RNA sequence: GUUCGCGAAGUAACCCUUCGUGGACAUUUGGUCAAUUUGAAACAAUACAGAGAUGAUCAGCAGUUCCCCUGCAUAAGGAUGAACCGUUUUACAAAGAGAUUU
RNA sequence: GUAUGUCUAAAGUUAGCUCUUAUUUACUAACAAACUAG
């Protein structure tokens, strides 16, 4: 059994979980970026496997 | 077969229930159309009405008009015009949801609108993101009126009553949850069954419990999630993928 | 396609924009160029 | 003056959809029907807001079927606009059902002159329009004056009694009432029927009445003295010390209200 | 004020199209904010009424059409094409669909192209990505074994149809058995005749059993633990076969 | 169906009727919308507390907000309408002195 | 005593020191000798 979510106070409340809590992601610029978002990516989901076996 | 004959009345304008729901409050709220003041006891019931699809299939003035979006009512089993409904009457079969193939992604097979994404109950019309087949059948506790069965017989019976209403990919109801996880050939069929299984039993008239049909609260068909378990997601991998190399084949043909 | 756009007469007691409702929004300010800001140019304080 | 170049009408702007028909009714069942539909439209504006407990009789007298909480009594409150449609309803339909209780054949003509003329001069005690909008009250007294000419041109050789129907001037009085607030009712009903289906604007934004000369004129002082600060400072960019320095001009004015010097070591 | 990205197949095969603008219609089925709404026909005579279920700026974010929901270009599936830019740069791109309210706005009132939406954009690399998807593609009862996961239930029912001339069934997945089920006697000598014989559906063989036993699914396992089990003594028995 | 023109039968009958024929009058509605759950109203039911300055009891007006409600409202009211208090480390240096590895 | 706020499965998402004990003092109570709230 997962964790309750807290209630939605009003209409349109955000939850921070989901998405991007609004996506900023910078400007385009004039160096070549895929190299290391693969880098961020890796390690990012091998942090979420060791808080799968450790937290 | 459906093709030959015409569709039949299930039900008369005044062998319907009335819209006023069953009385869970004080007073009746005429905008909103439901009850206040007070929330104690289900809105949630066992439907009256079944399809029974090989004898109320038939053709209606939808195959004469041309159009192919299903009937909500006949899959509820609820059609008050038999073979007058502007909507389809029967299974969907291989060719109408071949014909439903410009609008089924935008559209479910009985002109609802799908949503951005699912309610957080899971359940309802669904979404124009996933190509969503498996749907959840849940509460199989009141759909048996809390009778203890083997859950080899409860999937027997789930099989059989989702047999009716088109071709079966795989079902696999989990024993330690209480709960069926039923995949379909076609989106339409998904869509039609969740419509056809809404909230009606799955009590054979067999059985001594047949007169006390509706008393507790029937099924719970909803859409389900991805199957979580590496194997069911290898196998959606490379389904998806085999496709994906069918619509390769389909966009280097067409430019 | 060439189409010709018809506007329908809409129901007078309706809402005449059933879309139009009361909604708070975000609005992202993009950044397409950047902007130089440009400042050419202790104890009392 | 009127407009002159007002050819849009109302109803002349009704015909010309495809919704409005034409048709011939006696002015009974119009009458009858613009009480039920009236009744329907109150009792769905009653009941989108979630006000199921009041429960709107067939008279238009609002009744909160039980007693309240607070949150059940500011819901259950309404402005002017609602109340005034309620009251002019029950103006209405008192008019209307004089006319049915003639028509069924109980009262007689004269009888129903005489009710007539009742409504038209008691509309400040049979109704209630006197609360909610009181402007109401000129056409009421004048209305009273109406009648107080009337009695006494209709019974010169009577002396005292009902039986006087001549409503003419008091219906006028009440015609020339509606005239003045179709317009009116029809800005504050769009208003209420947008903030149901459209909701509230969002940015309300509040004029400076007498109670926030203070407060905002606090506001306009302390941002010009602290757009004079930052302008006067040198290259210093505000964290924390921007909320501070103010703190100096308050005291300074509190020093200023108690006529103590205000004398703060360091100060440039 | 934008016309409508309205592609060739939700039009139809018609010249003259008589559609309906309301302007701000109803809010979009994915940032819920209200736009232009243009509903039509297909024919003049159509039964269904089609309407841009999408504004104009959502259409232009995955740059898909607003009534068939698919891509401007190509007629597909945005979850599709976004897997075949997978296939094609080795990046996966994923069109990010957000899932909050003020998230919905946010990310539709932004000027960016979203997702794979800026590779199908423009012609030239969508040309470019084309031939290299071409360059991609030149590198009476019965029983039933050996039935991987991967083989549908109606699959088993449309080859066992083919071959016949058109009867239900039964199949535990987690077992990895198949049965069949019907009431005809002449049907099951007619199963005989167009053959422990072997169906080959794809190249993936079932062998086939004449199970005189009245099966139900309590016959294939009653637990999920059985099944399993009763699976891997399947396979091995299959290797004793082999 | 109405009318105009023609032919054929009753009929060797310029009366009338029937049958057959060419033309004209008349020309593409309605749906953003499907009839009880599963495309979302909120209150109320239970139980407990029971208000912002602090020693108490309070009048407030404000501000921020990706909180709104009642209100016709740019008025007013909603506890000063509610959440505000919570964490809290690097535009980080320079001089001088001694104790250590080489 | 209000405003107002908070809780509430019917529906199952797939593998010095330590201590007992009493007096005093301070703040609180719609608790008592038919009604009073921002
Ligand atoms: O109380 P009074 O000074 O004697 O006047 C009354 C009174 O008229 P006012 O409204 O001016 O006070 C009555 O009105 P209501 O009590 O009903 O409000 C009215 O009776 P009706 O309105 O029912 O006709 C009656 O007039 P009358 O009895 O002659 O019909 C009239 O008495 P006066 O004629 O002596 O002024
Ligand atoms: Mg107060
Ligand atoms: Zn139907
Ligand atoms: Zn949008
Ligand atoms: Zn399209």
């Amino acid at each position: 059994v997962a964790i309750k979510k807290p209630k939605k106070k009003y209409g349109t409340d955000i939850d921070y979980n989901e998405d991007i809590v609004y996506e900023q992601a910078p400007m385009p610029g004039i160096y070549d970026t895929s190299t290391e978002d693969r880098q961020i990516k890796k390690k990012f989901e091998q942090f979420e496997r060791k808080v799968n076996r450790k937290g | 077969s459906w093709r030959d004959k015409s569709a039949k009345v299930q039900v008369k304008e005044s062998e319907l229930p009335s819209s006023i729901p069953a009385q869970t409050g004080l007073t009746f709220n005429i905008w909103y159309n439901k009850w206040s003041q007070g929330f104690a006891g289900n809105t949630r019931f066992v439907s009256p009405f079944a399809l029974q699809p090989q004898l109320h299939s038939g053709k209606t003035r939808g195959d004469n008009d041309g159009q192919l979006f299903f009937c909500l009512f006949f899959a509820k089993g609820m059609c008050c015009l038999g073979p007058k409904c502007e909507y389809l009457h029967h299974i969907p079969d291989e060719e109408d949801i071949g014909k439903l193939a410009l609008r089924t992604e935008v559209l479910d097979c009985f002109g609802r609108e799908k949503f951005a994404d699912y309610r957080e109950d899971m359940g309802g019309i669904g979404s124009f993101r996933k190509k969503n087949k498996t749907l959840y059948v849940g509460g199989i506790d009141g759909a048996l009126n809390s009778k203890h069965l083997k859950p080899a017989q409860i999937e027997s019976r789930i099989r059989f009553v989702f047999s009716r209403l088109g071709d079966i990919d795989r079902i696999r109801y989990v024993e330690s949850k209480n709960c069926g996880f039923v995949k379909f050939k076609y989106q339409a069929n998904a869509e039609f069954a969740k419509e056809a299984m809404s909230n009606q039993t799955l009590l054979l008239p067999s059985d001594k419990e047949w007169d006390d049909r509706r008393e507790g609260t029937g099924l719970l068909v909803k859409w389900a999630n991805e199957d979580p378990d590496p194997a069911a997601q290898k196998r959606l991998q490379e389904e998806l993928k085999l496709e994906s190399l069918n619509m390769m084949v389909h966009l280097i043909n067409n430019n | 396609h060439h189409i010709e756009v018809v506007s329908k007469q809409m129901d007078p007691l309706l809402p005449r924009f059933v879309g139009k409702k009361a909604r708070k929004v975000v609005a992202p300010t993009e950044n397409d160029e950047v902007v130089p800001v440009l400042h050419m140019d202790p104890n009392e304080w | 003056l009127p407009t002159n170049h007002n050819k849009t009408k109302l109803l002349k702007s009704l015909k010309n959809t495809k919704y409005f028909q034409q048709t011939t009714i006696d002015w009974v069942e119009a009458g009858l029907q613009l009480c039920r539909q009236g009744h329907n439209m109150l009792n769905l504006l009653i009941h989108r807001k979630g006000l199921t407990y009041l429960h709107l009789d067939y008279n238009f007298n609002l009744k909160p079927t039980k007693t309240l909480t607070t949150k059940e009594r500011k819901k259950s409150r309404l402005g002017n606009s609602f109340h005034l449609m309620r009251e002019l309803l029950k103006m209405m339909k008192l008019i209307v059902d004089t006319h049915v209780q003639f028509r069924l054949g109980n009262v007689d003509a004269f009888q129903l002159a005489d009710g007539i003329h009742y409504i038209l001069n008691h509309i400040g005690q049979l109704t209630g329009i006197y609360r909610y909008k009181y402007k109401v009250m000129h056409q009421i007294r004048a209305c009273k004056d109406l009648k107080h000419i009337i009695y006494y041109k209709f019974n010169k050789n009577l002396g005292k009694g009902p039986g006087c129907g001549f409503w003419q001037p008091a219906w006028r009085v009440w015609l020339n009432f509606l005239r003045g607030t179709i317009p009116l009712l029809e800005r504050y009903i769009g208003n209420l029927i947008t903030r149901q289906f459209e909701g509230r604007s969002n940015e309300i934004v509040k004029t400076t009445t007498k109670q926030r000369l203070d407060a905002y004129y606090d506001l306009e002082l302390r941002n010009s003295v602290m757009d004079d600060i930052l302008e006067m400072m040198p290259e210093s960019i505000r964290q924390k010390k921007a909320r501070t320095i103010l703190q100096h001009l308050s005291e300074a004015w509190r020093c200023w209200k108690a006529n103590i010097p205000w004398d703060v070591p360091g100060m440039p | 004020e934008p016309p409508p990205n309205i592609c060739e197949q939700c039009l139809g095969d018609e010249a003259n199209i008589r559609m309906t603008k309301i302007p701000q219609g109803s809010e979009c089925k994915i940032c819920t904010l209200p736009f232009t709404l243009y509903h039509f026909k297909t024919s003049k005579r159509s039964n269904n009424i089609i309407k841009t279920l999408i504004c104009v700026r959502c259409a232009t974010q995955r740059n898909i059409c607003q009534c068939c929901m698919l891509d401007s270009r190509w007629h597909i599936p945005i979850q599709l094409r976004d897997h075949l830019i997978s296939l094609v740069n080795e990046e996966n791109v994923m069109t990010e669909e957000a899932k909050n309210d003020m998230m919905k706005r946010f990310l539709s009132l932004k000027n960016v192209k979203l997702g794979g939406a800026q590779i199908t954009s423009d012609p030239s690399e969508a040309d470019n990505i084309v031939d290299k998807l071409k360059n991609i593609l030149l590198r009476k009862s019965f029983f039933l074994y050996n039935i991987d996961a991967s083989i549908p239930e109606w699959k088993i029912t449309d080859t066992v149809s083919q071959l016949l001339g058109i009867l239900s069934l039964i199949v535990n997945h987690k077992a990895k058995c198949g049965g069949l089920r019907f009431q005809s006697s002449e049907l099951g000598e007619r199963f005989v005749s167009k053959i422990r014989g072997v169906l080959l559906i794809d190249r993936f063989r079932i062998f086939i059993i004449p199970w005189s036993s009245g099966f139900s699914a309590a016959s294939f396992g009653t637990n999920t633990a059985e099944n399993i089990k009763l699976s891997l003594s399947l396979n091995k028995l299959i290797q004793l076969e082999l």
